[PDB]
This record gives structure tokens, C-alpha cells and sequence, in this order.
RNA sequence: GAGCCCUAGCACAGGUGCUGCAUGGCCGUCGUCAGCUCGUGCCGUGAGGUGUUGGGUUAAGUCCCGCAACGAGCGCAACCCCCGCCGUUAGUUGCCAGCGGUUCGGCCGGGCACUCUAACGGGACUGCCCGCGAAAGCGGGAGGAAGGAGGGGACGACGUCUGGUCAGCAUGGCCCUUACGGCCUGGGCGACACACGUGCUACAAUGCCCACUACAAAGCGAUGCCACCCGGCAACGGGGAGCUAAUCGCAAAAAGGUGGGCCCAGUUCGGAUUGGGGUCUGCAACCCGACCCCAUGAAGCCGGAAUCGCUAGUAAUCGCGGAUCAGCCAUGCCGCG
């Protein structure tokens, strides 16, 4: 049972990023239990528009940690291929598991 | 407000105790308005600096745990 | 009320804890 | 003054009282964000340019 | 032997379990007029049986999940209304009439900067 | 002075960032403080290259730096002799290993940031402002280009008074954010003082 | 206003004689939004009724509001030099909010400590036809009447 | 006399020194107002006009009909985000929903149904009916979570105010260069006869106090949140488990509900002021920190002339979090419900 966290600004390349990892699990290992989406950690700005004075308006800007997860049942090296480097992730992280 | 220490400076109370050996000295003018008047080193007078100038202030024990500063006023007309 | 440290509704306000309001 | 500043504000000080921050860029004290090293204008700057990954323009 | 309806009302959610026969109503492990009691309008929520004669005659299990009281019980007003729907298909003409039906999307409004309040605005002083 | 940086403006579709590399509160900080001394130092010895983009990617001591131009014979030396020096200036602060890629526009005419540039380029040569102006958006539509537009600020031709020249053409839709309108911002210091350039080139769609 | 005639906006029968015109009177009788709270009081009132009357407090109510709508009352208006109480006829969907604020405010008039109570003994003497609030009101209607030699100016 | 570092010179540094009326950039503002234009034709000696005007209609120069114009551009709308409904994908957060074991805490095997979480889609079009209309469209009815811009954002034309800012930054000029630079210690920005703005807390019984009583809705936390123990009336001090946090913690939601108290009083309203004893952060709390406990309990009984906000989940009212941040003068602001 390897269990992995995956961290990304970047909501399309994680469920696209890591879920080839997906793939390269029930076609080269067994069992899966799919993608799941960790709910998500906003960090947000707010910014007075100007250099000077001008209280009211400003602007406002996040910062969004996405967090999905992935769940297999099968510690083999039938598995441990693909997954360790066959790459498509640039913005992206890894927590490993069991 | 503290009850660790009476956090007094240092470069005043070693002037104080090496005084405390027959020492009656008026000259002693400090900028350490931040310490503690600490039990019983009285007698003396302190010249303590209000930002402009040190003041001439006696010291009574009835006015021991109070610190420099509350002798000498910061600002005029008041 | 929100005014007087000593109350309830006191500590609420001024975030705090203690006699007039304990954390259980 | 701000130069004998920009640069003594580097210094790690006697008493750790003293250590302030200051926008890394647009060289300066106040509304520092803690997470950027950058005042909210050199900032809200960055932002705009993408120069800031995954920060965005909020809406809700 | 069993029905469901989900409502929703601002933050709250109803999950509305409907069984045949009875009259009594759980909440959340609780009796209902325990639940919301002496809160003068939850005899409010069951109001849709009362409208298609059911006054009585179901049992009810319900979770109920959601921000707050009040919200809660028009969730289940929906529930309740949907879940019996879900018993009939003729339950339409007549629970529609009165709309037990329509979710009603009125959410908090949302602070805006510059205002005090989302809408209240600062004060004025010209002079 | 109203109006949004239509970059910021489009982040969500239209552009992307130029750092594309993750982090957390720890060392994001920092992940930046470098990322950009590295753009600083790049923008000002890499000049005359004339570099549109500078996209960082990261992933723990490797850096992907890909420095976009149109000249990109002159990052490069005679077989390598520049870009040699510089994965060293690079790595001489950045404790880190380099990469550092390179690529080239097709076309500096739908460039932004360069045609901006340019036109800040005449003005420091004494040229005439109206003109190269008029130029500049005539070079840009030529190319194939949507639409496009382009701003100097002021103290125009030397004047005491500061105005503020503008033209335009085909469309520049910048409240469509499906636009794709690159922005560039070129500076220029002069004698008697700092311009301002905008350029706007518009592209895109569905 | 400029645009629309704008909705009477359509009120929740009342969950315990099932009439509008109660929930209505009640909403009246809320402060910061506390709904609950109000309720209790409106009801609490209706009890006071019976330990106090033979008849039914719903009709109590119709009644004591009946009794409180104005039927003229004077509208200020623009003329060459000053200004002019113009009598004109109160619409009905007016009567009606006049009514039940006026009853409200001559309630917490009264000199009894718990609500309740004041807005019953309110009520109990206006079908009556004898409380401040219908006091509030004929106050109204004569200085309609006063002004009668202005009725020329309604618009 | 390679580099480095010293003292003596030198080229220079430095300047939050002046000019926002030399400037860039960025902002405010009229104003999300329904406008400002151009190309060609046409009219006029010309400035210019026509177009854009008119009649109908829109939230809109929104569209319709008409017309010496016919088209475009920056606007408006739409393309993006959030909130409503439903579906697909997905199972350390959901449950007897169904059954079994439950030390009766979804805790344990067990399942994702449902709730949720977050990605992707569907859905609304005046598409349908009746009436009016030449048309756009208007009024009404259906069905539908939603109906005619369903609700809230982001988004600010040509320009205007010689608006704002040289103290964020960039910059032309100008000016000081054993001092208009620099370093430190202490004071100041916290002064107080007065006067205004914006707020807070009140003046009470639709109230105040004390008790018991999950209805959770954003966010933050490994030089942190700190459960839980013990000492202390408490602030807090010991200890001390767990969490790189849908898992652990901040965390009590408060208004509410139930019970009891006060009984109309300057009060069991109100908590200013002052005396005293302490806690904490910090080199350090006199000037000048917040917090706890004892005492002290002020003005205030709803406010002249004036005057501000808001059209619905709004106003009013009740709490919750965060940014800066050692601590904090936050009743401020940005956000949640
Ligand atoms: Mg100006
Ligand atoms: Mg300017
Ligand atoms: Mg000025
Ligand atoms: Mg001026």
C-alpha cells in the first residue's frame, strides 16, 4: 500500500501530472484506489493600489495550494519503474508514502 | 511589570558600588533613565538626562523602587 | 457589557480569559 | 537616510529587537509581506509581470 | 422501506430520510422539538407533509449539517419535500404550487473593500 | 490613471508566469530573492542579445533559465565562449547548478517588450518621437498582427511641458481576456530626463 | 423609485393563525433581526388576551388595528413662497403600515416593564378605541381637516 | 606592493536635502457614466457637419425600424472567478444509509451510497404558450434549482482635474559635500486652554448577570499551534501528547435555547478614572506596552442647529479569522458567517 501527496499552484498539471501515475499502476502493478482532491490552502493578499494615500481600493491576490492524493496497493518493482523518473510534472511535489 | 531582577544597568550600579568604598561624588550624571532605584543606595545625587540635559536629583529612600526617569521630565510647561 | 473586563461578555470582546471567564 | 539604512537593516544586530525587514527590492520599511521579503507596491508590481508563481488575480 | 431528498439552505445541509407509517421525527440523534426547541418557527420545516396529507403517517431520520439553526430548518423543509417527491412523481402539481421545490440561493453577500460592510458604506463628512 | 496591467489581467488564460516553480513559506522567500538578482544581472549584461521572456522553471539545485531573443548568436561567443561564462556568472551566486537553455522569436516584430524597447532605443539618439511611434506600430502590423498600439509618455522631443503620443491600429481588445496581447514596458533615460514606452500587440482568440 | 413601481414585497403567513398581517406586526415588533425572540413576544401578547378577555386574540388584533389606520393625512408640497400641508387620502397598502408601526411605538410608550404585556394592554385599548396610538391618529385625521382649505393641491 | 586587509592622499560615495509646476511609473476623480472616435463617401468658401441624428427599445451608442451614408476602432455586452441546480471521475473527510461485531466516541472490521472535498461537464436560449408590437421588444402563463443581466466579483473609453506622490521606486535640474553624509546613547513623533473628522462603549427590562445547553461558516500553525495534566482566584508557570496539519491544535462561536437572579434604581444599567498587587514579551516597559486579580466605581436617563448609510440575505445585529507582528496601544483595515 504506497500512498503519495502531491502539493501545485498549478491545478491542471497535478490531475494531469499525477495521474499518469495512475495509469502506470494498474497497467504495470494491480490495484488502485483513485485521485483524491485534499481540499485547498488559499493564502490571500490585499493590496492598496497606489503608491500613496488612496485607502480605498486596492486589489486583491491569492496564492492557491492545491492538494491531491494517490492511493496503491502494491509494494513491487513491477511498479517502481515508470514510477521514479518518466517525467511530466515542472511546478510540482511529491510526498512518498506507506 | 517584571519580578526577576530589577533590570538596572549595569555600568551604573558598578559605579555606584565602587563608590560604596567612602564615595559622597555629585559628578555622576547617567543616561540610564530605563533603571531601577535599587534598595538603599541612596544618599547620592544622580544626574539623570532628560534628552537634553542630566538633572540634578536627590535620592530618598521613601522613593526607592521607582526608576530615574519618573525624576527627570521629558518635556515643557506640563 | 463589552465594556467591563469583569463580565463574560467583558473577556469575550477583549478576546482574553480568566476569573469572569475560564476555559473550562 | 535610506542607504546607511538599507544596509545597516542587514547587520544582525546586538538585541534581536532591533532586526526589521525591508522591501528587497523597492528598498523599504513598511507593509512588508513576510512571505515575499517585498513591500505591497514592489509586489503588487512583480504580480502583475507573473514574476510571483501561482499568485493571482483574486475574485470572488 | 426508505426515501431521500437533499436541501441545501446557505451553508446548511439536510440529509432527509423518510420511512412509512409514524409521526416521530429524529435530528441528529435527537427528538425534533429537541433539536429546534422552542424556536418558533421549525413546526415550519415539516410543512411540506402537512401540505400532501402526510401530516403523520412517515417516519423520519435526519442529518443536518451547516453553519446554523434557522438555515437548517428550511434545509429540511427541502429534504422533506424532495425525498416525498422521490415517493411520487405525482407529488409534483401540488408541493410545486406552494414551491417547497425551488432551493433559494440567497447567500451571504460578500465584504467589499472600501465599505464597512459589503454594502453600508463609510461616513461622509463634506465640511 | 485608471486601467489594469493586462499581463496580471490574464494570468488565468492568455499568459502564463515567468517562474514556474513551486514552494512553501519556508524558502519561497528566497526561491525569489535569487530567481530574480538571476533575471537582473541577465537583463542587464544580455542586452544587445534584446530578450523578451525570461522563464525560470525549478526543482532543488537545478534551474531551467530560458532566456527568449532574437539575437541569440550573441549569448553564445563563436562556438561557445559567452554562454560558457555565463552558466559560471549564474552558478558564482546562485549556489546551484545551471541550465541554461536559449531560444529565439521568430519574429522581434510581435514581440512587445522589444518594440517597446526599440522605440526607446531612438529616442536616447535625439530621434523624432510622433514618427517612430508611427513606425514601430506600422512595423508590428506588418508582421501578420491582429491589431496594436503603442504609448510614449512625456517631456517629448526635449519639451518642458510633459505630453504623452499614442498610436494605434486594427483592434486591441483589452477587456476581451481572451485577447493574447503582449505588453511591454521599455524605459529611457535622457539628457533631461526618463520617458516612459507601452506596447501593446494583440494576437489571439477562441 | 424612478424606474419601477417596485413590489409590495410579499410576506410568510403567520406559522400560528396563518395571516400575513400578523407576521407583518410582528417584523414591526423585532429589533436587530431578532425573529425569535419577537415571535415569543407577539404570542406571549395573544396569551395575555384570553387570561384577560372572553374573544379571540386574532380578532382582537384586526380590530385594534382597524381602528388605527388614518384615513387623510397631510403631505407637505412646493408653492410660490412657502410651504403647504395638502390633505389627501391615505392609500390602503399605507393604512396598513401606519397602523402597525403606530401600534408598536404607542406600545413601548406604556408604562409596563415586560413587553408583552404593553403590547397587549396596546391592543386590548385600541379595539376599544381608546389607546395612544389611535390617539396618534385622529391627531393625524383632524389636522387633515385643519388644512382642508389646501385640498386643492393634491396631486 | 597577487588577493586581502590597515593608515596618507585621489577619482568618487552618501543625502527621506529643493522642485510632483521639469518627469516615469502607479493611484484618486467625473464614472461602470454611455459615451469618445476613425476610414472612406457625401454637404459646407471654412471652422466643421453627416455618420452618432430621428421614432420604438434597453442596464447600455442594447438592439430594432428609418435615413447620404456605408462600415470599422477604444467603450457596453460577452470571453475569466465566486454563489445557486444536476451529472461524470475520485474514497484516512462521509455513514448502521444497509448488516455485523461497538469498551456503545463512526470507534472496529466493512462500504462511498449520501454529505463533503475538487476537477470536469451539463443547464437558460426570450427556446415554449397566450396577449400587444412592423420589428427589436413589453406584459403575463408553463415547465424548471434558477427566467428574461438568477446573485456577487474582476474588469474603469477619448479625456478631465497643471489632482496625488521626488518620503516606495525610477528620473532631468538644483543644492550640501570634517557636513544637508554617518554612528550611537537619550529624548521626540504619545505635548494639551482649546476645535473638527472617523470610530468604540453606553445611557438599560425586546435589558443586564450567573449557570447549564455542537447550530458550525472562512482561515492560520514544526524558531509554530499547543490538546492534557498539575500549581495558581486568574494573567500565567510547570510539565507534556499530537499534528510538515480535510488526520493534530488555535477553537469558546456569540447572538440562541433552558433554569435561576436583579425589579426600574444612576441601579446587579454604564465601566471612565484613580489606588494597589501581580503576569507576560522584551537588552530595557519613567516619559511610552498589553494582560489578570482587589479595591474606586465618573459622564451618560437616547443627544441643538445640522448631518451620514443602506433597496434584501441588504440595513440592523452576533461572533470567527488574517495580514503586519517580540509584545502592542486594532475599537483600524481585509475577510467569514
Ligand atoms: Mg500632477
Ligand atoms: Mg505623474
Ligand atoms: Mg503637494
Ligand atoms: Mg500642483
Amino acid at each position: 500500500k504506497i500512498r503519495i501527496k502531491l502539493r501545485g499552484f498549478d491545478h491542471k498539471t497535478l490531475d494531469a501530472s499525477a495521474q499518469k501515475i495512475v495509469e502506470a499502476a494498474r497497467r504495470s502493478g494491480a490495484q488502485v484506489s483513485g485521485p483524491i482532491p485534499l481540499p485547498t490552502r488559499v493564502r490571500r493578499f490585499t493590496v492598496i493600489r497606489g503608491p500613496f494615500k488612496h485607502k480605498d481600493s486596492r486589489e486583491h491576490f491569492e496564492l492557491r495550494t492545491h492538494n491531491r492524493l494517490v492511493d496503491i496497493i502494491n509494494p513491487n518493482r513491477k511498479t517502481i519503474e515508470q514510477l521514479m523518473t518518466l517525467d511530466l510534472p515542472t511546478g510540482v511535489e511529491i510526498e512518498i508514502k506507506t | 511589570s517584571l519580578k526577576k531582577g530589577v533590570f538596572v544597568d549595569d555600568h551604573l550600579l558598578e559605579k555606584v558600588l565602587e563608590l560604596n568604598a567612602k564615595g559622597e561624588k555629585r559628578l555622576i550624571k547617567t543616561w540610564s533613565r530605563r533603571s531601577t532605584i535599587v534598595p538603599e543606595m541612596v544618599g547620592h545625587t544622580i544626574a539623570v538626562y532628560n534628552g537634553k540635559q542630566h538633572v540634578p536629583v536627590y535620592i530618598t529612600e521613601n522613593m526607592v523602587g521607582h526608576k530615574l526617569g519618573e525624576f527627570a521630565p521629558t518635556r515643557t510647561y506640563r | 457589557g463589552k465594556g467591563d473586563r469583569r463580565t463574560r461578555r467583558g473577556k469575550i470582546w477583549r478576546g482574553t480569559y480568566g476569573k469572569y471567564r475560564p476555559r473550562k | 537616510a535610506r542607504k546607511a539604512l538599507i544596509e545597516k537593516a542587514k547587520r544582525t544586530p546586538k538585541f534581536k529587537v532591533r532586526a526589521y525587514t525591508r522591501c528587497v527590492r523597492c528598498g523599504r520599511a513598511r507593509s512588508v509581506y513576510r512571505f515575499f521579503g517585498l513591500c505591497r507596491i514592489c509586489l503588487r508590481e512583480l504580480a502583475h509581470k507573473g514574476q510571483l508563481p501561482g499568485v493571482r488575480k483574486a475574485s470572488w | 422501506e426508505q426515501y431521500y431528498g437533499t436541501g441545501r439552505r446557505k451553508e446548511a445541509v439536510a440529509r432527509v430520510f423518510l420511512r412509512p407509517g409514524n409521526g416521530k421525527v429524529t435530528v441528529n440523534g435527537q427528538d425534533f422539538n429537541e433539536y429546534f426547541q422552542g424556536l418558533v418557527r421549525a413546526v415550519a420545516a415539516l410543512e411540506p407533509l402537512r401540505a400532501v396529507d402526510a401530516l403523520g403517517r412517515f417516519d423520519a431520520y435526519i442529518t443536518v449539517r451547516g453553519g446554523g439553526k434557522s438555515g437548517q430548518i428550511d434545509a429540511i423543509k427541502l429534504g422533506i419535500a424532495r425525498a416525498l417527491v422521490q415517493y411520487n412523481p405525482d407529488y409534483r402539481a401540488k408541493l410545486k404550487p406552494l414551491g417547497f421545490l425551488t432551493r433559494d440561493a440567497r447567500v451571504v453577500e460578500r465584504k467589499k473593500y472600501g465599505k464597512h460592510k459589503a454594502r453600508r458604506a463609510p461616513q461622509y463628512s463634506k465640511r | 490613471g485608471n486601467k489594469i496591467h493586462p499581463i496580471g489581467f490574464r494570468l488565468g488564460i492568455t499568459r502564463d508566469w515567468e517562474s514556474r516553480w513551486y514552494a512553501g513559506k519556508k524558502q519561497y522567500r528566497h526561491l525569489l530573492l535569487e530567481d530574480q538578482r538571476i533575471r537582473g544581472l541577465l537583463e542587464k549584461e544580455l542586452y544587445s542579445a534584446g530578450l523578451a521572456r525570461v522563464d525560470i522553471e525549478r526543482a532543488a539545485d537545478n534551474v531551467a533559465v530560458t532566456v527568449h531573443v532574437a539575437k541569440p548568436g550573441v549569448v553564445i561567443g563563436r562556438g561557445g565562449e559567452r554562454i560558457r561564462v555565463l552558466r559560471e556568472e549564474l552558478a558564482k551566486l546562485t549556489g546551484k547548478n545551471v541550465a541554461l537553455n536559449v531560444q529565439e522569436v521568430q519574429n522581434p516584430n510581435l514581440s512587445a517588450p522589444l518594440v517597446a524597447q526599440r522605440v526607446a532605443e531612438q529616442i536616447e539618439r535625439r530621434f523624432a518621437v510622433r514618427r517612430a511611434i508611427k513606425q514601430a506600430v506600422q512595423r508590428v502590423m506588418e508582421s501578420g498582427a491582429k491589431g496594436a498600439k503603442v504609448i510614449v509618455s512625456g517631456r517629448i522631443g526635449g519639451a518642458e511641458q510633459a505630453r504623452t503620443e499614442w498610436a494605434a491600429q486594427g483592434r486591441v481588445p483589452l477587456h476581451t481576456l481572451r485577447a493574447n496581447i503582449d505588453y511591454g514596458f521599455a524605459l529611457a533615460r535622457t539628457t533631461y530626463g526618463v520617458l516612459g514606452v507601452k506596447a501593446y500587440i494583440f494576437l489571439g482568440e477562441v | 423609485a424612478r424606474r419601477r413601481r417596485a413590489e409590495v414585497r410579499q410576506l410568510q403567513p403567520d406559522l400560528v393563525y396563518g395571516d400575513v398581517l400578523v407576521t407583518a406586526f410582528i417584523n414591526k415588533i423585532m429589533r436587530d433581526g431578532k425573529k425569535n425572540l419577537a415571535a415569543r413576544i407577539f404570542y406571549d401578547a395573544c396569551k395575555i388576551i384570553q387570561e384577560k378577555t372572553g374573544q379571540e386574540p386574532l380578532k382582537v388584533f384586526k380590530q385594534a388595528v382597524e381602528n388605527v389606520k388614518p384615513r387623510m393625512e397631510v403631505r407637505s408640497r412646493r408653492v410660490g413662497g412657502a410651504n403647504y400641508q395638502v390633505p389627501m387620502e391615505v392609500s390602503p397598502r399605507r393604512q396598513q403600515s401606519l397602523a402597525l408601526r403606530w401600534l408598536v411605538q404607542a406600545a413601548n410608550q406604556r408604562p409596563e416593564r415586560r413587553a408583552a404585556v404593553r403590547i397587549a394592554h396596546e391592543l386590548m385599548d385600541a379595539a376599544e378605541g381608546k389607546g395612544g396610538a389611535v390617539k396618534k391618529k385622529e391627531d393625524v385625521e383632524r389636522m387633515a381637516e385643519a388644512n382642508r382649505a389646501y385640498a386643492h393641491y393634491r396631486w
